[PDB]
């Protein structure tokens, strides 16, 4: 998934 | 509060990730994975399953996690996060  | 959402203060750092993963869950971002030694893993605030609903007032649903990033790049300092924990 996406990291933020 | 509304939809059981809880408020909590995240510090957002230029250039430093949070140290949290997200997808879309349909018109949903959630929390995938808290990345161990990363920044949301030791403030203990944000958790799998968490569902964000607004940051820093802007609303969550139904955006692209791409957008999320966007955003965040664009901010720094204490956000507020609107979370529905799992």
């Amino acid at each position: 998934d996406l990291l933020v | 509060g509304p939809l059981g959402s809880k408020i909590v203060r995240i510090e957002k750092a230029r250039d430093i990730p949070l140290g949290a993963t997200v997808r879309n869950e349909m018109d949903s971002v959630i929390i995938s994975r808290i990345v161990k030694g990363g920044a949301a893993e030791k403030s203990g605030l944000l958790h799998e399953g968490d569902e964000v609903l607004e940051i820093n007032g802007i609303e969550i649903r139904g955006k692209d996690v791409n957008e999320v990033f966007d955003l965040l790049s664009d901010m720094h300092g204490t956000l507020t996060f609107v979370l529905i924990p799992s």
